[PDB]
């Protein structure tokens, strides 16, 4: 307090409303501007209706009001974020006119953060959340190391198996029954041989989920491991590997992965969270 | 005495020696080409294990029970490999079955392996289960 | 007066829960007149208590404040419906608001009112955090509308309802990704919406990873701060010549043998094939069962010769074997041997009793949770009654039109068609009656298959017509308000109930250091003499050598990750094996195997070394002329936690507590074993047809496949699809027995009682095992790292042996010189 830090009192003249109800107008404008982003309707590959062309105009009004607010607040922690928002906004607004940009319109969705930065009773809650995110550090490191180990294991064992499925003979149409998904196949091995009547198992196939779930390289393997850790569609990978390379050896990598994602992750996380909440109860009560 | 003459470790070693003799049988009882190198390697592992597993009793050199088990373990872990290279050879070189040789090998693998793991866990000092205990402590 | 009002309240609840689709006319004629007479009697009682309690006694009593509301609302609805009231959805919502009157039974119930007060206190405490969560959801919905808005311009005909076209749909998709249901299907659409599995396209897979890792972290911070900070406050404030065998029957011989005599008698049902009951193995299993029942009837008669709770259990399990000799029910009720082990090991006794008292503690919270479900079920029946029908082709909107055959186009190719007969199919999970509605809400509460009901309720047309594409987009509010309460709130406070009780059933610094003071001991360091080898010993234990090994391990990991698909992985591995064998030999030469096989981590190091060497040898043989033997190279990084001071300790803590309750983990194993055999017997002959949920990988044919199916249903996969894949009408596989004509008789509706129950019990059990551990380590979970902790004393222990080579009791008083190294928290 009791500082100018820019220039003498001749400059800080407009700082008379900062103690007026100014915490209810720029907040009202931020809530009117977060509603001008919900009614925007995105259309496929460069189409537009009238309402979007009107919102493109209204964006200028909103940017200018926020810039003049920052201009009446500059001469007088979260204001850092507010200035970053205004900077990105004016950058976008001038770039979209230099051409006469999607990556420059994607940052327009940070505006609602000014709403949390407005009310002070919410920043204490956000700070509590951030402070409680700390004691989970060892658990986070353990989960990262386990995901890495399992990704490397899967990358070693199942590197390039799920690349065969029976097409039709003399055809590039994968052969499946009505409700089946395109699971892998294997001919003259352990893997499942298929029985679609006009079908043959031949290689050159991207992958089960259009090539997204497989163990080819480290990236997709880590992705599949992370997806199995969340217990969503882990039986799908288990089956895609339990019917394309064997049936009695690939059940261990998955079941174990679950028991190391179900037991340990939930137990450790809930334990440390309940412990921190107990310490919070004690530091709030013993006073 | 405590890790060398307790009943559990004693009966486990009594089981693993039977595992070794059945491994010898399954090696000789014959009932693709690398199936012999893995086997002689497992045999050398059994020898290298029993060398330090016999001398672990005397001189109170008990700590050598820790490496010995591993060798036994690896012995089993080697034999299993040969096991597969037999099975695959059947799918490589009609009706087949698994006579004396394969059944004795499938028994010896489990016996040697589980006995070696149990011997390792019986020789390893302790899980603390108390805030003041620790591994590698005096008696 | 309590019974006087409970009679009419129960009668009104019955008139509510009596409604269903296609009810006879007389049922409606009964329900409407019952509503009328009960509204008039509610008026009579309201006016009686008004004339008997004074005018200024019905507008401040919250407990009976909204009975005037009830009667006035009933009158308003009567007079609005008696006139011309179009929009049958209007009648539906007017009867939805009618369902409020059943809350007098909750209000007069004092304990229920106390629970309402507790819950309202909790929610008024967490309103701000809930608002922050809602704002985060909105921000991510907007970011999704930016990224994938209108980018589902797919040229094919598969429907993708969980897209980001407008704001309500973006909110629905973000909520679905948040609750973790089918979120991996909303990610593949977002990936293929960009290029594909290419470099710039897969990078959109990090919008769904931040939304599920940090969107479920906040969600746990909210609904677990309501149960340690406002639910715990409720309890806190509440606080302020027959002796020839009598000799061994108590000896360890008889007991320890009759214990192991069951674990192999239970395995008589495991090794069984249920497709054909008579083969070359079932005879052997019956022959073994002869002994497995004789050696136990001998036991029970050896018990009866001495004497005259659990003994009757053993008696029944041994009496069913005599009648082993309808016919399919006795065979099912014969796996009872695993139960009668609680009175033998005396380890299951305590866990069974503790869980049977934990069930006792929980009762007033589960009552209201099952009422809320029953409540919502009635609202659903009012909303979606009979609107869940749909023809086979979406172009026919009535059961009169949905006949004949129609064309199905493969791959959306208008030149590759097939004929299929259309049929008016009733959806699997529907809302016709309160039973079916309660079933559907039960499946929704477990989050499995809730979007497929959401996009069916959204499309609901009238009361007996086909689904219209996005007809009602405001129908998702009912599926979002129920998933935010019962499936989110109630469950999180029900777990808080248990957690808080564990703490109660489960100053303090002085109660651990005393044990650490007298029960501890000096430490070993193995400082060697004979400087000849002390030379290499000083660098072997030096810090920069361990830093070098850290770096080499990380380099090995990076070289192990570099591999891809379609000769630099064969030689660098040999180099790394050589360097690590060098490390092994060196540390073996500076410890003479005396201090090498003392530390368990070097015990593990030697294992890794020998395994990697054998792997290199086998690879050499491979190249000259065992896939799992390569796993020993990835194990090399597990020793990275030799320096993990705060992670190895956490693993120690949470591992030494899974060895203190091996019996709570025996309950789950017994549950799986008891349910797998019942499954194998009941539904074991269903044909394995691909495209259905009972296929070559998910079936009850063998025992391991049954256990894997049970594990899948436990961990929370599509269990409600299996539940419909094994219910009375599937094809029996040919290797079974059936007369020509009796082929479509596999499965049975008993499945509904089989799976539901299994999802309750298992869940319950998975709670206990998860909290029995959490309560076991409330020391470590709540440890102030500044006042005093066994970390300080372990540091002191390690500093003690720094000057003291062996134990040798205490040391000379000069090493006071080490007291200058301890910290003020200790000195
Ligand atoms: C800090 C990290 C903490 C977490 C890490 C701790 C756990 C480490 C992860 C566990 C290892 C994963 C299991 C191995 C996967 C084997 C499956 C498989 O091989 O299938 C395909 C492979 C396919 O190989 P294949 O030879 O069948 O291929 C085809 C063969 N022909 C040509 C005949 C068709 O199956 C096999 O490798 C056969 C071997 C069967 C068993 C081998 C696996 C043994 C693994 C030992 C378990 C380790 C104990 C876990 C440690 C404790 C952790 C709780
Ligand atoms: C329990 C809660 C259950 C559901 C909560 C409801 C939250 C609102 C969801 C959005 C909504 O219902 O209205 C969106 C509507 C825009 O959609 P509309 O123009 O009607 O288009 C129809 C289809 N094209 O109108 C809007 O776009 C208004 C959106 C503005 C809301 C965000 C304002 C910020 C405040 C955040 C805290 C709330
Ligand atoms: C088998 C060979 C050895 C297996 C690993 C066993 C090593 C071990 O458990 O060490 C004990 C460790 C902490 O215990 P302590 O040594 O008392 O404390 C450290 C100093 N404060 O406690 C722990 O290590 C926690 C458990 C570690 C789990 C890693 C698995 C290692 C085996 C694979
Ligand atoms: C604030 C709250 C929490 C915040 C968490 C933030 C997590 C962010 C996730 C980061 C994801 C990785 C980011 C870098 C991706 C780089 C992708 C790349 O470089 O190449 C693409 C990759 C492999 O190459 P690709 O392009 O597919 O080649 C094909 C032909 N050219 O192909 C790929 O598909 C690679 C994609 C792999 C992504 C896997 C990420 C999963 C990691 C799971 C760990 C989460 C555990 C949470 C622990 C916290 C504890 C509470
Ligand atoms: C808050 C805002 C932070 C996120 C910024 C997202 C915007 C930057 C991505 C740039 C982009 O949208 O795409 C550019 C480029 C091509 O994509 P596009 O132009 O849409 O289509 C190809 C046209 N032939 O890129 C492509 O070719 C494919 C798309 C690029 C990768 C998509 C970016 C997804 C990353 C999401 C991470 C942020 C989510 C969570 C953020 C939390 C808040 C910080
Ligand atoms: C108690 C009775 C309240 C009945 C509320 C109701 O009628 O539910 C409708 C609501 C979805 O709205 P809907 O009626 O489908 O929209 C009309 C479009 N023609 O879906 C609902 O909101 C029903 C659930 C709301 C009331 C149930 C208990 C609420 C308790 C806190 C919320
Ligand atoms: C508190 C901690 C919180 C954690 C925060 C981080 C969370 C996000 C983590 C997500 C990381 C995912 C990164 C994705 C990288 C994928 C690399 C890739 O795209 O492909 C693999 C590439 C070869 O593949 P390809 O592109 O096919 O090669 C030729 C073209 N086909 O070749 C490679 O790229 C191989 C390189 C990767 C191998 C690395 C091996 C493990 C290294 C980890 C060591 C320690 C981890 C860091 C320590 C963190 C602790 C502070
Ligand atoms: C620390 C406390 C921990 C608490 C634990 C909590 C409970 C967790 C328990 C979950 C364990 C899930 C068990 C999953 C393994 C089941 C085996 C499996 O799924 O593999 C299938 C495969 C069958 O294939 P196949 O024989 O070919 O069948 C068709 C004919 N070709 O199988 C095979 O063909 C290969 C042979 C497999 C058989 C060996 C494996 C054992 C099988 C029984 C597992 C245990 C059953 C008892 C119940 C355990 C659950 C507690
Ligand atoms: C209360 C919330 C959930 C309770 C609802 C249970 C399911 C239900 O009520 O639906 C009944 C179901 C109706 O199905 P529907 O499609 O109409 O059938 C047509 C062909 N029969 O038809 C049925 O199959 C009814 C069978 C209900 C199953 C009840 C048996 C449960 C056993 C209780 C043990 C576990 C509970 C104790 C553990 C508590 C731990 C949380
Ligand atoms: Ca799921």
């Amino acid at each position: 307090f009791c500082l100018t830090l820019q220039n003498p009192l001749r400059k800080a003249c407009i700082s008379i409303v900062e103690w007026k109800p100014f915490e209810t107008i720029i907040l009202l404008t931020i809530f009117a501007n977060c509603v001008a982003l919900a009614v925007y309707l995105p259309m496929p590959e460069d189409d537009n209706n009238s309402l979007n062309l009107g919102l493109e105009k209204l964006e200028y009004f909103f940017l200018t009001v926020f810039s003049i607010e920052a201009a009446m607040k500059i001469i007088a922690g979260w204001n850092v974020l507010d200035f970053i928002i205004v900077f990105l906004g004016v950058f976008t607004a001038i770039l979209e006119q230099v051409n006469v940009v999607k990556a420059l319109r994607a940052f327009r969705v940070l505006r609602p953060l000014r709403l949390v930065s407005g009310v002070p009773s919410l920043q204490v809650v956000l700070n509590s959340i951030f402070k409680a995110m700390l004691p989970l550090f060892h658990i986070a490191l353990l989960v990262l190391f386990m995901v890495i180990i399992y990704a490397i294991i899967g990358l070693e064992l199942f590197k390039g198996k799920m690349h065969k499925t029976c097409y039709y003979i003399g055809t590039d149409i994968v052969a499946t029954v009505e409700n089946e998904k395109p699971s892998p196949c294997a001919r003259t091995g352990s893997g499942r041989p298929c029985t679609i009547n006009g079908s043959e198992c031949r290689g050159g196939w991207p992958g089960p989920n259009h090539g997204i779930t497989h163990f080819d390289n480290f990236g997709f393997s880590m992705l599949t491991v992370y997806q199995c850790i969340t217990m969503e569609g882990w039986t799908d990978v288990l089956y895609w590997v339990n019917d394309a390379i064997g049936n009695e050896w690939p059940w261990i990598y998955f079941v174990t992965l679950i028991l190391l994602g179900s037991f340990f992750i939930l137990n450790l996380v809930l334990g440390v969270l309940s412990g921190e909440f107990t310490k919070e109860r004690e530091k709030a009560k013993s006073r | 005495m405590s890790p060398t003459e307790a009943p559990k470790v004693r009966v486990t070693l009594f089981c693993i020696l039977v595992g070794i003799v059945l491994a010898m049988t399954a090696v000789v009882s014959d009932h693709s080409i690398s199936a012999a190198a893995i086997s002689v390697f497992s045999l050398g592992f059994l020898i290298m294990g029993t060398i330090c597993a016999l001398m672990a009793f005397r001189k109170k050199r008990d700590y050598l029970l820790r490496p010995a088990s591993m060798f036994y373990v690896f012995a089993g872990l080697c034999l299993f490999v040969s096991l597969e290279v037999m099975r695959q050879s059947v799918k490589r070189m009609i009706e087949y079955y698994y006579s004396w040789s394969f059944a004795c090998a499938c028994a010896a693998f489990v016996l040697l392996f589980l006995g070696g793991i149990s011997l390792l866990l019986f020789s390893l000092p302790r899980m603390p289960q108390n805030p003041w205990e620790s591994c590698m402590d005096a008696e | 007066f309590y019974w006087l009002v409970i009679l009419i309240v129960a009668l009104n609840t019955l008139s509510i829960a009596s409604e269903h689709h296609n009810q006879p006319l007389w049922l409606t004629h009964l329900q409407d007149i019952a509503n009328r007479v009960l509204l008039s009697l509610f008026t009579i009682e309201m006016l009686l208590k008004m004339y008997g309690l004074g005018l200024r006694q019905y507008f401040m009593s919250i407990f009976n404040r909204f009975d005037c509301f009830v009667v006035c609302s009933g009158i308003l609805e009567l007079l609005l419906v008696e006139s011309g009231a179009m929009t049958p959805l209007g009648i539906s919502v007017l009867r939805c608001i009618r369902l409020l009157r059943l809350f007098k039974i909750t209000k007069y119930w004092t304990s229920l009112s106390n629970l309402v007060a507790s819950l309202l206190n909790s929610i008024r405490s967490i309103a701000s955090l809930l608002l922050l969560l809602f704002l985060f959801i909105i921000i991510f919905a907007l970011l999704g509308m930016q990224l994938f808005g209108g980018r589902y311009d797919f040229e094919d005909t598969e429907v993708r309802r969980s897209n980001f076209d407008n704001f309500p749909q973006a909110l629905i998709s973000v909520f679905q990704v948040l609750t973790g249901e089918d979120w991996n299907s909303v990610m593949y659409n977002g990936i293929m919406a960009y290029g594909g599995p290419s470099y710039p396209g897969v990078l959109v897979c990090i919008y769904f990873i931040i939304l599920f890792v940090c969107g479920n972290y906040i969600l746990l911070n909210v609904f677990l701060a309501i149960a340690v900070d406002n639910l715990a406050e409720a309890e806190s404030l509440t606080s302020a010549v027959r002796v020839l065998c009598h000799r061994i029957v108590n000896a360890t011989w008889f007991t320890n043998f009759i214990l192991l005599f069951i674990l192999l008698s239970s395995a008589a049902l495991a090794a069984e094939d249920p497709i054909r009951a008579e083969s070359v193995r079932n005879q052997i299993l019956g022959y073994f069962d002869i002994a497995f029942t004789s050696v136990f009837t001998v036991e029970i008669v050896l018990k009866m010769t001495t004497y005259g709770y659990f003994n009757i259990l053993d008696l029944l399990v041994v009496a069913v074997s005599l009648i082993s000799m309808v016919v399919k029910i006795l065979r099912v009720l014969r796996v009872l041997r695993p139960l009668r082990a609680i009175n033998r090991a005396k380890g299951l006794k305590h866990v069974v009793q503790c869980v049977f008292v934990a069930i006792r503690t929980i009762g007033n919270i589960v009552l209201v949770t099952t009422l809320l479900q029953f409540m919502f079920a009635c609202i659903g029946v009012q909303l979606f009654k009979g609107k869940f029908f749909s023809c086979n082709d979406l172009s026919k909107m009535t059961e009169e039109e949905c006949r004949g055959y129609y064309y199905v186009y493969k791959d959306g190719d208008p030149t590759q068609m097939e004929l299929r007969p259309r049929q008016w199919i009733h959806n699997d999970f529907h809302f016709d009656n309160v039973l079916s509605a309660m079933m559907s809400l039960f499946t929704v509460s477990t989050f499995e298959g809730w979007p497929q009901l959401l996009y069916r309720a959204i499309d609901s047309n009238e009361e007996d017509m086909g689904p219209v594409y996005n007809n009602r987009v405001e129908m998702a509010i009912f599926f979002i308000i129920y998933i935010i309460l019962i499936a989110f709130f109630m469950m999180n406070i029900f777990v808080g109930f248990v957690i808080v009780t564990f703490q109660e059933q489960g100053d303090k610094n002085q109660r651990q250091c005393v044990q650490y003071a007298l029960k501890a001991r000096p430490l070993r360091c193995y400082i060697p003499k004979n400087p000849y080898q002390y030379q290499v010993w000083y660098v072997v234990t030096s810090s920069y050598f361990e830093y070098l090994m850290f770096a080499l391990i990380m380099l090995n990991t990076i070289c192990l990750g570099m591999q891809h698909y379609h000769h630099i992985s064969d030689i660098l591995n040999v180099a790394f094996t050589i360097i690590f064998t060098l490390e092994m030999i060196l540390k073996l030469l500076a410890f003479k195997a005396r201090g090498y096989f003392g530390d368990p981590w070097n015990v593990f190091d030697f294992l890794i070394v020998i395994g990697s060497i054998i792997d290199v040898i086998l690879s050499e043989i491979d190249t000259f002329l065992s896939a799992f033997f390569r796993l020993f190279r990835v194990m090399r990084l597990i020793k990275l936690l030799s320096r993990a001071e705060g992670v190895r300790t956490l693993l120690w803590t949470f591992i030494k507590s899974f060895q203190a309750l091996p019996y709570v983990a025996l309950l789950i194993v017994m549950l799986f074993f008891i349910y797998a055999v019942i499954g194998m017997q009941m539904f074991g002959k269903i044909a394995l047809v691909d495209g259905t949920q009972i296929n070559r990988n998910n079936n009850f044919q063998t025992f391991p496949q049954a256990v894997l199916l049970l594990f899948r249903c436990a961990t929370g996969e599509a269990w409600q699809e299996i539940l419909l894949a094994c219910s009375y009408g599937k094809l029996c596989d040919p290797e079974s027995d059936y007369a020509p004509g009796e082929e479509y008789t596999c499965g049975t509706n008993f499945a509904y009682y089989y799976f539901i129950s299994f999802y309750m019990l298992c869940a319950f059990l998975i709670i206990n095992l998860f909290v029995a551990v959490i309560m076991d380590n409330f020391d470590y979970l709540t440890r102030d790292w500044s006042i005093l902790g066994p970390h300080h004393l372990d540091e002191f222990k390690a500093i003690w042996a720094e000057y003291d080579p062996e134990a040798k009791g205490r040391i000379k008083h000069l090493d006071v010189t080490l007291l200058r190294r301890i910290q003020p928290p200790l000195g």
